[PDB]
Parts: C-alpha cells; structure tokens; sequence
C-alpha cells in the first residue's frame, strides 16, 4: 500500500540487513555505513515517522542476533549504535542506551532530538533501578547527563534537563550550564517543583535554585530561597555578600517582613539604618501614612460594626471589647477606651476585664512609645485583672517590632514568677508574643524557669510553653524541649488531663515547626507519657513538625487516625494537622476541603468540631465562598461546639477583608443566635475579625509570593485554634486572652514605595489576579484583570501589583509590602 | 434558603507541557483521591427506634398531593388518580410544615399521611442542573474583555463583592442577554461562568421549555424559576433563547399561542407582579432584533452584549490560545491569516487549528507548518458587485 | 476454643506516589511422629 520509492527504499534496507547476515564479514564496513547515513538522514529530519526506523522494525531480532555474532572490532559499535536507535522505536526492557554504551560514542545530537529525548528518560530510568552499589556502571550514565543537559539548555528544553537532572537526584550540574538568558526558566521551575517533592529532595532543589540565583547576583530571590530552607546561617551570607546597599535594605524589608533579624556586627555599611529597617521600627510610621492615604483613620465604635440601629450584662461586652480592638488595631485611635477611658476596662465583669485592656495594645499596635503612655495610665490598678491586661497590651504593642530597647522584657520581668496566676498569665504571654521570632536566650532564661514550681496552675505552665514556644519557633532550643518534656513528664493522669496541658504539647511542636524528620527524638522522648496525653501530644508535634510540608504519607496517617472510632482528641488535632501539612502548595488545599467536607459527613462529634478550625487554618483572611458556604450551613449545627467553631471560622476566613456577604452572613446569623450568648459572642467576635483593622491587616501566614511561611504566624494561628480544640473551657470561658495571640499573625496587607533614601515614591501599579495563560513549565505568571492604582496601595489575597509603567525597577520581583525603586536609566 | 449547589471540579495543573511538574501535581491530586476513598472505607469498616418507626410506616410509600388540611390530626389528600381521601395523620409527620399542593407521603394501604416529601422537583428541570463544572475558564476567552467585564459586572462581583452597590443603593443587573453572529464566545462566557461560579448553574435551551400538552411549558418555566429561587444565588442560562421570545404576534394557531403563553409565563417571571430573588439570567442570541421588546426589555434584561466578529487583535488572541497546546513549528507565522480582512469567528480560527493539525498528520509531521495553515484557512472557510462603490 | 475475636481491620493502606520512595528509605534507615499407641485398659478403640 505504499509508494515506488518507499517500496525501493524498503528494498534497499533489506539487501543491506541481507548482506550483513551473509558470513562474507569483508563487505560489513560499508554496508554499516550505508545504514546509519540512512537512520541519521532519516532521524535529524523533520519526518516523525522516520521511514529506515520503520522498514526495519522487523529485523529488530536479526541486528541483535548480527550484533552478538560478529567479532569484537569498530563493527561491532559501529552496529551497536544502529540497533540503539532503532530500539528507540521498539522497548519494553529498554535496550537504547543499553547498546549505546557499547557504541562509537560521537555526538549526542547527530541521531536528532528525539533520540536525545528517550536516551534522557532512560537514563532516569536506569538510575532509579540501580542500587548503590554498581557504582562504576554509573560513570558512564553522568558522562550522557553531561551531554543531555547542556543540548537541552541550547535547545529552549531546560524544563527537560531539570527534570533528567532532579529525577537523576544530582540537581548540581546546572551551574555550569545556565546563562543569564535561563536563570529565571530554571529557578521558577525548581520552585514550583519544591512545593510538591518531598525531603531531602525538597531542600536540595530549593538549594540548586539557591546557586543559581547567587550565581547571577539575583540577591533577594535567593534570599527567599534561603528564608524557605529556615536556615540562618545562608541568609545571613547572603545579606553580608552583598556590596550593593539599596538590595540590602530592600533585603531587610524582607527579614522584618518575615520573623528574623540578624545580629549584624559593627561592619556592614549601614548597620543602624539596616537594624532599623528589620526591626520594623518604621512600621507604624507607614501604616498610619497608609491610613491617612485612604481616609480611614476615624475609628469606628463596635455599633458601627454591628449595624443593629439599621435591619449587655457580661460577654457581649467583653464582645464589644474584642470588637473595638479587632477593628481599630494599630491606628493608635480609639472612640470607646481612647478618649473617654476607664469605661470599657471597666464594667466587664471581672475576668474578661483582662483582655479588655490587652484591646488596649492592639489599638497600639507597633506603637511602643504610644502604648507605653497609654497603657502606663491604665497599668497601675487596684484590681489584678487590668495591670494583667496593660502588661499584655505592652506585649502586643512592641509585637513585630524589634524595639533596641526592651520596654516588654523589662515590665513583663517584673511581674514574671508574681505572687499570683493572673498577673503572671499576662505577662508571660505578653512576653511569648512580644519577642516571637527573636529567639532570645535572655528572655527563655526568664520564662522556662517558670513552668516548675508549686506555684503555678496548668493555665501559667500551658501558657509558659506557649511563650518559650513561640520565642524559639522552629529552632529546636535544647532548653525549650527539655523543660517542656519535664513538665510533661512530672504531672500524674489526673493534673494532665486539664486542657491547659494542650499547651506544652503546643509548644514542643511551635518550637519544632517545620523541621519535620528531625522531630523522632521528641516523639521517641516522648513514648512515656499516659495513653490519652501521648496520642494528643504525638500527634500535635508531628503536625507542627510538617507545617507547610504538603507530605501526602503524613496526612494519610493523620486520616488513619481520624479514621479510628474512640467513642479521642488527637483526632481533633490530626484534623487541623491535615490543614495545618496543606496550607502551602494551593493544590493540596483544596483537596483537603474536600476530605474536610467527607470528615463532617462521614465523621464524629470530635473530629465535627475540628474541621471547621481547619477551614479557617487552610484558608486564612482568604473569604472564599466554597468555604464560607460550607461553614454558614454549619453555623446552624445542633451541636454548640461545631457551631462555635464554624463561626469563628467564617471570622478567620473573611479576617481583614470587610467582606459585604459576610458581614450579612454575621449580622443574620447574629440575630438568629440572639437568645444564645454562647453563640452572640462567637458572631460577635467574628465579625471583629471581619473588619479586623478596618481591611488593613492579613493573618495569613504567607506573605511574599504566597511561598514564605511566616513560622510566628503559624504560631499564633496554632495557638489560638488549639485553644478552641475546647473552647466550651480554654476560651467561653477563663482564658479569653488567648485569642491576642493571632497579634503574631496579623500583619500590614498593603503595598508601600520608596525611593533609595526610605522617602514614599507615589507610582503607578495595575493589580489584579495571579493568574497566567500558559505555564509552559518555566514562564512567569501575568496579571489578568488590571485594575490601575496608585501606590500606597491594598492587595487583596490573590493580588499581584506590576509597575505599570516601566520608569521604575523594583529591587525585589514581588511587590508586596514595602518595595524599594531604583529610577531606571534606561528611559522612562 | 438550600443554599448553593455549586458544582465540583478539581485543581488545574498550570504547565499544560508534559513534564515531571505536571505529573508530580497530578500525582498530587491523585494521592489526595487515595487518601479520601481510603477514608471512606475505613469510615465503613469501623462502622432500633427509628427503625421500627420506618417499619410502622408503609413499605410502598405512595405519593400524594395534600389539600385542605383539616383538624391536626386529619388532613384531605389525593391519589394522583384523581380521587381523594380523608386521611389522618401519624404523630411522625413534622405539622406545622405541611401546605396545600405539597406532594405529602401517604401509606400504602390504610394511607395516612406519614412524609411530605419537600424534594417534589420535575426530572426534566432537575436534568437541567449543572453538576460539573466545563473546563472553560476565562483564560481559554482570547479578547472580549469588554464583554468579560459586563458579565463579571453582572453575575460575579454581586456575590465576590456585594459592599460595592450597597453602598450606593444601587441594584446590580439581574439579566443578560449575548447575543451575536453564529459563533463569537456567547456560549464560551456562559461556560466560563459556570466554571468560575460559586452559584447554582442552569443550563436550558429555550426549545426545551415548550412542551407537548397544554399548560405544561408555563408550568415548567415556574418550576425551573421555583428550583431557581430555592437554590440562591443562582445563575439560568436560557441558550438560544429565540426558540421561544420571538415577536408575540397575532396568532391563528394553537401551538403558537401556547408557545406564547410560555413566553409570558417566562416574562411573569422575569419580572412580574411579586418578586424576584438572587436568581440571574443569561439569555443568549443569535438573531436578538427578531425577539419581543417585552423580553429585551431593560428590566427583565439590563444588560444587552454584542459578540461581533473579533478584530485583528482578538483575532491574534484566538490564534494564540487554540495553538498554545500544538506544537507549533518556528516556520509559521499567525499574522498572515489574522491580517485578511475575512469574516473570521473564534469558532472558525479553532476549526482552521484543527484542520492545519490534521494537513500535518495527512503529510506525516507532527509539527504544523505555515503550508499547512495556509491550506486549512482556504479549505475551512466556506463562505457589493465589483465597481459598483468607486 | 472460642473462635477468638476479631477486630477491626484498615484496609490495605493507600499506595500514594511517593509511599514506595518512603519505604525504601525506610530500609535504608535500617515433628516426631511416633508409630505407637499405648491405651489404658479402657481402651477406646475404633
Ligand atoms: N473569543 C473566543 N475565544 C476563544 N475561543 C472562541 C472565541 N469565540 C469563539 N471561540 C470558539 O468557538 C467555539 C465555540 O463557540 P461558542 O460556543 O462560544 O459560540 P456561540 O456564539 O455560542 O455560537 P452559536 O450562535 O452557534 O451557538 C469554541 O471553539 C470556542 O473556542
Ligand atoms: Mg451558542
């Protein structure tokens, strides 16, 4: 059914296969030669049915038989070669590179590219069915790799030598072969394979696109590599072999951002105008100018956010307490306590009168100098309650700024291991969210004291580890685990069967958050405890050990336990781990939510509560409607707990976003829960959280591309969630003020400019979605959706902001949060 | 107040190229799925009065359409065969949920009310659903970003955003209609929008709502605008809408005016004397100057969307996306085919895409070639005297 | 004997992409029968 030529050449082949099978063994040489000129002529065309490869399908068996006959010589490889790449047709025990080995290994690029292809995936494919041994079988293969990956970076293939290279496990070679014109195609596809790999080969891309970034003087992003990896002695390579100081500053916008800060020697250039910009000492200043760039500095009065004019015994004024600080948080402004004063504090009854003044500090937020003046007014007060809520007010106040003077260490000093559980309650909080990420060992050697003595209650150990955790986040400090294990280790079945002793739990795996492997000691350290205090206490430290990892085997032991009838709590907690391992990659999110919504169908009571603290964990200040939906026909559950949860879950959900659908889901809902205050409070307190700083602030714990995990928001996040793993006892209740740890979280949603001189640069941005239009592995992401501002400026979750014109260059490629602008030369 | 149905779809693996990204963020969603049908098996694995309630009540249930219900403990129903009964009713049923037409539950044989079965919804408007979700997303829509931006306007910040109009007292369109020549994207944006909506999607074809008998096609456009307003917010997509809505006419017919009588009974729903909840409607057209003002009208349909044959850039944008997934040679320029100044819809650019893929394949390459484009633009495209103008 | 009780079983642990990479490193990481018969004098025998 063929052509006259096609048949002729088909004739040709077989004469020539014919002759090579006739023992002549004198006329082999040109009848090889004949072949390959035709395989090759055939191959490095454009054709994809290469006609020689296809009339000598049959004759596959008679060249290997040709093959293994004929005595060793050039022939022999000189034959080898043709039966390779014929075999590059035909498979199943993978002969290509198998004879290409034994070959006349010339280049690897004259049998085109498509050879190229096969004998790169083969070359995968050996590598992972050898073992460690045959060590020099494995030689040969890297000297392929080697002439595989520079063709497939001449060839716009880098995607393709990133995967033989990551799949070969040896992503180290690429350094030689990138240029500045690949960089940006071979670092974006590292990364966004790191998401979905798992250890070590997780942080040996992560490291590989490290290099690769250093290697072309691409400062910020390998910082950003290097804040990935928590690894401190990179990132601080990385800012001291800098010579540039405008990307040095732009990199210390970023560490403040993020939870570090680097004690710098007395060296760098500007080490008090460095320290400055990553202490966050200018943090307020900007927030107000962004506040007053919009008009929203008129603070607005908890009716405002009720709005009960249009369409208070006890809590719902403690409601209205939380309220006021969740809206007015960081203006410094106040209506209720600013002003009038000494009327909110007061009249709450007692116990929430502590978190009542910790409102206080909220509304002083990065404001140290304005919060001691006046938190001092109120922290001088006959009753323990309000000084125990000033000393948490002066807690939150100097949270996320490094202050070079300690105003928190020293007040919260004082009335540290204080002849009483209340004042020590808020002191050792204020401590634990003041000095979060710094990891100081002044301040534990001031707190872990405290956990052992006679007199301390489960409430001031728990919210010891809370503290100790909180300050060493993810940093395995030898003396934060071993007091914590003491603890646990010094209290009987009864004594820790409180619920405060979540905590020390809580803070073993805040101390351990994100190292992952490394945690087998602590759960080996740990195999002591009683069985219903070790289940809960395992589990809760491997969920905070793989936070933000995105490992499917953890999760899956994590369903196993939810799997399990126990007519327990640990399935409460594997069910905000299995959120808590997802919040990273945006894939593994969403098919949580549905294994989220199968454990509230398909689940008990335990677990019922505790999906909805994970819905509120995966999606963070993000209102999406697929889990406001799923959360508003939970908020009706005849269980209180699921409700209870459901509801501050729809607060956590839309927190910092105003949104309008869930400001009516509240305000209904609010009347619907009219005649329950258990459930008046929860709404109350969601929509605080709705309008937390008037649409200002974000709790998400991932600020620069969505890609860095912020360790002390995750903290804050875990603590309060944890908390409400019983909220009936740990918050309705006693321990209200543990919701000011979700301070450590939040944090400015805004774009802000400069110029190299730290002066606002107004400039012109386009903002909208992070979307692309073709992935193509390796091409960058553009925004769809323009929407043309002016900076300063708000992002929204899922907001990207590009220059819209090109006058500027950014030092970093992210434009989130305060962005320095070098004026381009160019033009423009 | 149901609530949302929504529609379920999974995850979108951004590198459309085969490479280990793609496949480690398939595997992914894969070892997700695992995970979950582990779950529900081990759900069943380690898995009195109600039941014995159920046994009292009939084990052929019947069906019936309650009316006048009397006393609290005797009600009248029907039969669905016309006859009725004074039933009484067992203690099991709600009370204080019943109401007259509600298709009630009755016992077999000593027919008592026993359920009210509040889920009486027709097969054919609850085929009419939307349960996936088509994988159109608004990204797979070269230009029309006009066209985009009114129907977000209009179906989608009402429900990402609902602060903007509230406060400026102004309510957003509840209707659309897209109408066009044949084939522009009006089917394109309706899918689009299922897909990215959070709301229950409607698809209908107005050559559906007619039906055989008489007073069935009204009764059917009220049922779907009911299961419309029962899930909210909702979005119905009356595709082709000119099947029923053309000029209402003076008929001589039957058939016509009952076809009519479903027009009126849609624009009675549309806006008619009560009300109307968070239901939206898309309409979509190829002929609009052909259907009734009363429909076209500007309260029952706010927005009104021309799809014109796109322009050069648009043109651009539509080669570009339905090549982005072919391996396109180095040989071909797409400029050529956008410049001629021809007649040229999104559908007719992705059948030349089509046909320039299968002119390679005829001639045995993978990889498509300017010929080969050039070859498929003259044999797809199968459809004022000269000198007359100048 | 008693026929012993039975608990309940997971069934076969999901098989996820990366399980098998797990468990290897995982392992990397780490009569008579006598011909008489003696019977008493009441000898039960068949
Ligand atoms: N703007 C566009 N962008 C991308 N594809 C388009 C566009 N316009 C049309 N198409 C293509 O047209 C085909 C379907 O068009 P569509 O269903 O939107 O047409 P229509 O306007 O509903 O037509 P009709 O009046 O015949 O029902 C698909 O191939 C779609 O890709
Ligand atoms: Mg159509």
């Amino acid at each position: 059914e063929l052509s006259e030529e096609d048949k002729q050449l088909q004739d040709e082949l077989e004469m020539l296969v014919e002759r090579l099978g006739e023992k002549d063994t004198s006329l082999y040489r040109p009848a090889l030669e004949e072949l390959r000129r035709q395989i090759r002529s055939s191959t490095t065309s454009m054709t994809s049915v290469p006609k020689p490869l296809k009339f000598l399908r049959p004759h596959y068996g008679k060249l290997k038989e040709i093959y293994e006959n004929m005595a060793p010589g050039e022939n022999k490889r000189f034959a080898a070669d043709i039966i390779s790449v014929l075999a590059m047709t035909m498979s199943g025990e993978r002969e290509c590179l198998k004879y290409r080995l034994v070959g006349s290994q010339e280049e690897l690029a004259s049998w085109g590219h498509e050879y190229v292809r096969h004998l790169a995936g083969e070359v995968a494919k050996e590598w992972q069915e050898l073992d460690d041994a045959e060590k020099v079988q494995r030689e040969p293969l890297l000297t392929l790799v080697k002439e595989i990956v520079p063709y497939n970076m001449a060839h716009n293939a880098e995607h393709e030598a990133c995967d033989l290279l990551m799949e070969i496990e040896q992503v180290d070679m690429l350094e030689k072969d990138i240029d500045e014109n690949a960089y940006a195609k071979v670092c974006l596809y590292l990364t966004s394979c790191v998401n979905y790999v798992p250890e070590p080969e997780n942080s040996a891309l992560l490291r590989c696109a490290l290099g690769v970034f250093r290697k072309f003087s691409r400062f910020p992003e390998a910082l950003r590599l290097a804040l990935m990896l928590n690894d401190m002695e990179l990132v601080e390579d990385i800012f001291t072999s800098c010579k540039d100081v405008v990307v040095q500053k732009q990199m210390a916008f970023m560490l403040g951002r993020h939870g570090v800060f680097l004690e710098l020697s007395e060296d760098v250039e500007e080490y008090e105008d460095l320290t400055e910009i990553m202490s966050n000492v200018q943090l307020n200043s900007n927030f107000l100018a962004l506040a007053r760039e919009l008009d929203i500095m008129e603070p607005k009065v908890p009716d405002d956010i009720y709005k009960t004019h249009l369409e208070d015994s006890a809590r719902m004024n403690l409601a209205s307490s939380f309220v006021n600080g969740f809206v007015n948080a960081a203006f410094g402004q106040d209506k209720l306590l600013t002003d009038d004063g000494n009327k909110w504090l007061y009249k709450n009854k007692d116990h929430g009168m502590l978190s009542a003044a910790a409102s206080l500090g909220m509304i002083l937020l990065w404001d140290v100098d304005g919060g001691l003046t006046q938190i001092d007014k109120y922290l001088y007060s006959s009753e323990d309650y309000i000084k125990s809520g000033a000393l948490l007010a002066c807690g939150i106040v100097n949270s996320g700024v490094r202050n070079e003077c300690d105003p928190a260490l020293a007040l919260l000093s004082d009335y540290v291991l204080h002849n009483s559980n209340t004042m020590r309650l808020g002191s050792i909080f204020g401590l634990g969210l003041a000095y979060a990420g710094s990891n100081r060992e002044d301040v534990l050697t001031l707190l872990l004291p405290v956990m052992g003595d006679s007199k301390s209650s489960m409430e001031v150990a728990g919210v010891t580890a809370l503290a100790c955790g909180m300050i060493a986040v993810g940093s395995c400090n030898g003396d934060v685990t071993s007091t914590i294990l003491q603890t646990i280790m010094e209290k009987s079945e009864t004594e820790l069967k409180d619920t405060y002793a979540r905590w020390l739990p809580l803070g073993l795996g805040l101390n351990h958050l994100g190292k992952g492997e490394a945690i087998e000691a602590i759960l080996a350290a740990l195999e002591v405890v009683s069985e219903p205090f070790r289940s809960f206490a395992n589990t809760l430290v491997d969920v905070c050990a793989y936070a933000g990892s995105g490992n499917v085997l953890k999760v899956q032991q994590l369903l196993h336990i939810c799997s399990e009838h126990f007519d327990g709590a640990h399935q409460g907690v594997a069910v905000l781990g299995i959120a808590l391992i997802a919040m990273g990659e945006e894939i593994g999110a969403e098919m949580a939510l549905r294994t989220f919504g199968h454990l509230l169908r398909y689940g008990e009571p335990t677990l019922r509560r505790a999906v909805p603290l994970a819905l509120a964990l995966i999606s963070v200040s993000n209102p999406r409607l697929n889990i406001l939906d799923t959360l508003s026909k939970f908020s009706h559950d005849a269980d209180p707990e699921v409700s209870y949860n459901s509801i501050f879950a729809m607060g956590m959900v839309g927190s910092g976003t105003n949104n309008a659908r869930l400001a009516a889901m509240l305000r209904q809902l609010a009347q619907y829960h009219a005649k329950d205050p258990n459930n008046l409070f929860m709404v109350r307190l969601a929509q605080g959280l709705t309008h937390l700083g008037k649409g200002t602030l974000t709790l998400c714990p991932y600020h620069s591309d969505r890609q860095l995990m912020s360790q002390v928001a995750v903290a804050g996040l875990l603590t309060v969630l944890v908390s409400f793993l019983d909220v009936r006892n740990i918050i309705l209740g006693k321990s209200h003020y543990v919701l000011y740890g979700l301070v450590a979280a939040m944090q400015p949603r805004m774009l802000v400019t400069f110029d190299e001189e730290l002066r606002p640069l107004p400039v012109s941005v386009r903002v909208g979605q992070a979307v692309d239009v073709v992935g193509q592995a390796g091409k960058p992401k553009t925004i769809t959706g323009f929407q043309t501002h002016t900076t300063p400026v708000l992002l929204a979750h899922g907001e990207r902001a590009e220059l819209a014109t090109e006058e500027f260059l950014p030092v970093t490629p992210i434009l989130e949060g305060f962005v320095i602008l070098r004026k381009n030369p160019n033009y423009d | 107040t149901k609530g949302p149905d929504a529609a379920s779809k999974l995850p979108l693996v951004t590198p459309h190229t085969q490479c280990r990204l793609k496949l480690l963020k398939l595997e992914r969603i894969k070892d997700y799925l695992l995970m979950e049908e582990e779950f529900i098996r081990n759900q069943e694995q380690m898995k009195e009065e109600r039941s014995k309630v159920d046994d009292l009540r009939g084990t052929p249930m019947s069906v019936g359409t309650l009316e006048e219900i009397i006393d609290d403990n005797h009600a009248i129903v029907s039969t669905s065969v016309g006859s009725e009964h004074y039933v009484s009713i067992l203690s099991f049923v709600d009370k204080d949920l019943l109401e007259p037409g509600c298709s009630v539950l009755l016992n077999h044989k000593v027919h008592a009310v026993i359920g009210v079965l509040m889920d009486d919804t027709d097969p054919l408007v609850t085929v009419m659903k939307v349960e996936k979700a088509p994988q159109e997303t608004y990204a797979d829509i070269g230009g029309l970003d006009n066209q985009i931006q009114e129907i977000k306007e209009s179906v989608e910040l009402p429900l990402t955003h609902p602060e903007y109009y509230e406060e400026m007292g102004i309510k957003p369109p509840k209707g659309v209609i897209l109408y066009g020549p044949p084939g522009t994207g009006k089917t394109l944006l309706a899918k689009a929008v299922a897909n990215q909506t959070s709301a229950t999607f409607l698809r209908v074809v107005g050559s559906e709502l007619i039906q055989k008998y008489l007073g069935d096609g009204p009764k059917l456009v009220r049922e779907l605008f009911r299961v419309a307003e029962e899930h909210a917010p909702s979005i119905v997509f009356i595709d082709e809408i000119d099947a029923i809505g053309t000029k209402r006419y003076d008929s001589n017919s039957g058939g016509e005016r009952e076809i009519q009588r479903t027009m009126l009974e849609l624009l009675n729903q549309l806006d008619g004397f009560d009300s109307r909840g968070d239901v939206k409607v898309i309409m979509a057209t190829n002929r609009i100057e052909t259907l009734d003002p009363a429909l076209i009208r500007p309260g029952r349909i706010d927005r009104k969307i021309e799809f014109p044959l796109p322009d050069e850039k648009t043109k651009k944008r539509i080669f570009q996306i339905h090549t982005s997934r072919m391996t396109l040679a180095d040989d071909v320029t797409l400029d050529d085919l956008i410049m001629a100044k021809d007649d040229l819809s999104g559908a007719d650019i992705k059948a030349i895409c089509t046909e320039a893929g299968l002119m390679a394949l005829r001639e045995r390459r993978m990889k498509v070639t300017n010929e080969d484009f050039k070859k498929s633009k003259e044999n797809v495209l199968y459809k004022t005297p000269e000198g007359l103008y100048l | 004997e008693v026929p012993k009780e039975k608990e309940k079983e997971k069934v076969s642990t999901a098989v996820l992409s990366i399980t098998a990479k797990a468990k290897k490193k995982e392992k990397e990481k780490e009569e008579p029968e006598p011909n008489f018969q003696l019977l008493d004098n009441p000898a039960r025998v068949m």
